[PDB]
RNA sequence: AAUGG
RNA sequence: GCUAGUAGGUGGGGUAACGGCUCACCUAGGCGACGAUCCCUAGCUGGUCUGAGAGGAUGACCAGCCACACUGGAACUGAGACACGGUCCAGACUCCUACGGGAGGCAGCAGUGGGGAAUAUUGCACAAUGGGCGCAAGCCUGAUGCAGCCAUGCCGCGUGUAUGAAGAAGCCCUUCGGGUUGUAAAGUACUUUCAGCGGGGAGGAAGGGAGUAAAGUUAAUACCUUUGCUCAUUGACGUUACCCGCAGAAGAAGCACCGGCUAACUCCGUGCCAGCAGCCGCGGUAAUACGGAGGGUGCAAGCGUUAAUCGGAAUUACUGGGCGUAAAGCGCACGCAGGCGGUUUGUUAAGUCAGAUGUGAAAUCCCCGGGCUCAACCUGGGAACUGCAUCUGAUACUGGCAAGCUUGAGUCUCGUAGAGGGGGGUAGAAUUCCAGGUGUAGCGGUGAAAUGCGUAGAGAUCUGGAGGAAUACCGGUGGCGAAGGCGGCCCCCUGGACGAAGACUGACGCUCAGGUGCGAAAGCGUGGGGAGCAAACAGGAUUAGAUACCCUGGUAGUCCACGCCGUAAACGAUGUCGACUUGGAGGUUGUGCGCGUGGCUUCCGGAGCUAACGCGUUAAGUCGACCGCCUGGGGAGUACGGCCGCA
RNA sequence: GUACACACCGCCCGUCACACCAUGGGAGUGGGUUGCAAAAGAAGUAGGUAGCUUAACCUUCGGGAGGGCGCUUACCACUUUGUGAUUCAUGACUGGGGUGAAGUCGUAACAAGGUAACCGUAGGGGAACCUGCGGUUGGAUCA
């Protein structure tokens, strides 16, 4: 970790003196990833880091961000209610999770008849739905 | 206090602590975001505040609010922060300089450029 | 127990004059007496009078103006405790002039006016205004 | 001189 | 607690000189609660900043002093060093090499790398001032004088002036009428600092030379020196300051803020989101608080933000604060050191006071004047430097010393009241238990119950006995005690208080850090004791649950002896001592002659005091002495360390 | 009487759960400084002198004096050893504290808060607390 903090000051430099090597961190993986024009490039780049530098660092694939997606269509419903300590909270949702097709994206309908679902309260269905996609389903 | 018992002891001043102790009486420091995250405020003000833990050149790793409406500060990004608590976010002391090292400029700014880091238009 | 007798006397007037008292009486002394005269002088008492050779016993009598003490103000200023002293340049002004203030000096006990004067300072005994 | 409101 | 060359002495040596400086010897000293020793931090000062001041903060730049020179030692040379650019040894580190050996020290000026939020050119001249050497000329000088960079500060100045109304356009608002932006614009007159271009042109320059004459010089009129005189020169800055001409308004405005505090308000977005925020706070359908726009306000080549110091903060209160309930009186007492101390005479003069004299660098500050076109800046003189010495006086007070004196304090004589303490003995009532008699189905308990007890005879009642603990009534805003506390009766031992009337001593006092003693209940140790009561515990109820409240039981403990613990809302939440200042109504205990006069105590209340409540001669009034103690709420009377304890 | 003031449908306590921050303890682990007891001894200086050597003076011309070198001793830097003290950093794990949601469990206080509250102490209990013993009023109630 204390050669972490050297890493960043050796990258600046090592990008200042080669155009071509390159420094970033992928924000979803967290992960400085180097780019190079070469095996030998990189190669080179690390062990002067490793010695000019004095930053011992290891490098490895690049870690790769996957995602995941239904592939069946399916109707679930939604149910919660706490009235066990003094203030009761309910809420009931009935939503159909249907494919998208592929890189369409998140698609809510609010089907709602007869506002059987508060009109204030289908926003929050969405969020919360939002929230639990950014969250794994799977993996 | 009779005059006597001032003899024995004299009147004490106060230490006058600083509520900035991180910045070691200096203006602003430099330091590298190790994670940039978001917290609720306390009662009574409702949002979603944007903080960063930030470890300064000095060795103190100190809470620092981004100011402004939006932020291009990743996890080790260098910083300059500077003296400023919240008060609705306990703990954080420190306020990042807009505009200053990696940190940016708040976009799309037409008044206060100059306390967000932004050009004249 | 009793530490300062001028004090005393001092506290007596002051008591006396609230209480509307005609006369106070109190235990001689030779600095007392001095110091009943230059507050007679100033007209700050009526009149002063030493009886007993054994036990002599000062008795100052108290004057008041319209319905009002004469003596609004009476304190010590040098006590035991702290001793106070200053030099003739460094003389105080009671009331911007209009009060007196007792100051002991090697010529004799005698105002702050008197001692101006003579260009000697020393104990400040108390302030009557 | 029950208990909870 | 510290010290062993330590402390002192004697002698010798040593030094420029005094000296445990050193050494031998002798003595056992020296230092420290007025803080030694040890630990932490730090260059000191004139001054700087802040403050009305007293203070608080601070010691870049300037000047004085000190210390240091890669690190640790050591001498040498010298008038002077234990020496930035000297030597020697050792160490760390770096460099060169022919590998056989060598070399070095930017905390001089530039400059590099690094660290950091951040601090400039490997510049010019020795023209001037100053310094080294020299006969001088001169030479050397990163001292110094200048130039470069930087809005870093202080100060000055410009970015135009006048006019210009349907006041246009546009923007913005709009009550859709207008208004506001706004004479602001355009337009029309008009002047050009400064900038640019060109031209001219101070002062900082004094000296030093060549000599030329005179005087001195002596043998000489030589030489040389000195003073006149003549002549040619001596500037980095520098393309100087400054002045003139040039044409043209040309080439010159930004930043923060407008909810209140605090000068400046609307429209439209957003809708507890996104944001804002010194503090208070804003934002969920318009939000003068966010976001953006118009308009306004404050400043200006700057404007904001952050950091930092002082002030405001009387919020460490010396000036200039508090402790009944807001933070704050040690549980109580004794008492050392310490602090303070009644009245008189003499004496001294320590403090104190007066005067004189010396000193208190310069700068800075302030005042009055000059020079810079003005200002900033520079400079003359003065004042100030509040202080510290020394000498000669005054002596009121304070201190010392001596002799005193009763009035503080104390002693003795007599009497009075008291649950004051320690020890021992004893009486009555009651409970429990034991044995027996009489007698029969209940008893006991609760809100109601139940557990429990009883026909294996309870409960009730009577008789005898055992044992422990506590003392009805008296009994009380009664009493006694430093406080904690102290209650049947009697005896023994013992403390204190108060009254009357005298005598005696002669300030013998007050307070008290540290220290020491005493100190409810609970608890702890050992050995006893154990009726009643009762933590724990058990069962029965209650309740949603009931580790409770209630019922039935029950152990430590409660009791005693001895030892320990040391704390309580140990409270009047009010330290102790002394003096002074209207009244009224009571309790209790002396004393004098119904009226007095002491001690103690309860209630009320005046002035005064208090934020108020209240306090009010038993002050929380008015003063003096001394001690303790407080400085937002939490964290915390806790952690750590020490001390104490069996725990 | 009151700790209530969208006024008892008030206010309000602690455990447990979760997050985060600072911190105490902790087998130890790494540094700094330092005490005591020793050891050591470069260079230099001073003292002494087995030896060796020598411009100035003296001399009988041989020498002598004096010096230098060398050696030796004393002092002493680096350094070394043992054993303490202090301070700083860090440490599996552990204790309590603070802050934050709108979790869970109760309701301890505020009215006599439904068992007056609180103080000291002892025992007990998921928790707020409960119980005993003594103390305080900073409790209400009395018709
Ligand atoms: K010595
Ligand atoms: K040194
Ligand atoms: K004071
Ligand atoms: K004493
Ligand atoms: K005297
Ligand atoms: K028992
Ligand atoms: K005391
Ligand atoms: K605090
Ligand atoms: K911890
Ligand atoms: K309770
Ligand atoms: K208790
Ligand atoms: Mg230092
Ligand atoms: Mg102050
Ligand atoms: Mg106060
Ligand atoms: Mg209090
Ligand atoms: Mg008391
Ligand atoms: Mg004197
Ligand atoms: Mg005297
Ligand atoms: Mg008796
Ligand atoms: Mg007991
Ligand atoms: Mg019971
Ligand atoms: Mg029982
Ligand atoms: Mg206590
Ligand atoms: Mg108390
Ligand atoms: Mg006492
Ligand atoms: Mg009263
Ligand atoms: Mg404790
Ligand atoms: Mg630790
Ligand atoms: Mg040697
Ligand atoms: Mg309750
Ligand atoms: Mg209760
Ligand atoms: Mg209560
Ligand atoms: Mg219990
Ligand atoms: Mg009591």
């Amino acid at each position: 970790k204390a050669d972490q903090d050297k890493m960043t000051q050796a990258l600046v430099k090592l990008q200042e003196e080669d155009p071509t090597f390159h420094a970033h961190t992928d924000e979803e993986t967290g992960q400085v990833i180097i780019g190079g024009m070469g095996e030998l490039h990189l190669d080179i780049l690390v062990d002067r880091m490793k010695k000019e530098f004095n930053v011992e660092c290891n490098v490895g694939a690049p870690m790769v961000s996957y995602r995941e997606t239904f592939k069946s269509s399916a109707q679930v419903q939604g149910k919660f209610s706490r009235q066990s300590g003094g203030r009761g909270q309910y809420g009931d949702v009935h939503i159909e999770f249907t494919p998208n097709e592929t890189g369409a994206g998140f698609e809510f309908e609010n089907a709602i008849v007869g506002g059987v679902v508060p009109r204030e309260y289908i926003p929050s269905v969405e969020a919360g739905l939002k929230d639990a996609m950014e969250n794994g389903v799977l993996a | 206090a009779t005059v006597n018992q001032l003899v024995r002891k004299p009147r004490a001043r106060k230490v006058a602590k600083s509520n900035v102790p991180a910045l070691e009486a200096c203006p602003q420091k430099r330091g590298v975001c190790t994670r940039v995250y978001t917290t609720t405020p306390k009662k009574p003000n409702s949002a979603l505040r944007k903080v960063c833990r930030v470890r300064l050149t000095n060795g103190f790793e100190v809470t620092s609010y981004i100011g402004g409406e939006g932020h291009n500060l990743q996890e080790h990004s260098v910083i300059l922060i500077r003296g400023g608590r919240v008060k609705d976010l306990p703990g954080v002391r420190y306020h990042t300089v807009r505009g200053a090292l990696d940190c940016s400029g708040v976009k799309d700014r037409k008044q206060a450029r100059s306390k967000y880091g932004v050009k004249r238009p | 127990s009793m530490q300062d007798p001028i004090a005393d006397m001092l506290t007596r007037i002051r008591n006396g004059q609230a209480a509307n008292k005609a006369a106070v009486t109190m235990p001689s002394s030779k600095l007392k007496v001095a110091i009943a005269n230059v507050l007679k002088e100033e007209g700050f008492i009526e009149d002063f009078k030493v009886e007993g050779d054994t036990k002599p016993e000062l008795e100052l009598t108290l004057k008041y103006f319209q319905g009002k003490a004469v003596v609004e103000s009476i304190q010590r200023v040098s006590r035991p405790g702290l001793r106070i002293y200053k030099r003739k340049d460094e003389l105080p002004k009671v009331m911007a002039g209009l009060g007196i203030a007792v100051v002991s000096t090697s010529k004799g006990v005698m105002t702050d006016r008197a001692a101006r004067q003579a260009g000697l300072g020393g104990e400040i005994i108390c302030y009557v205004a």
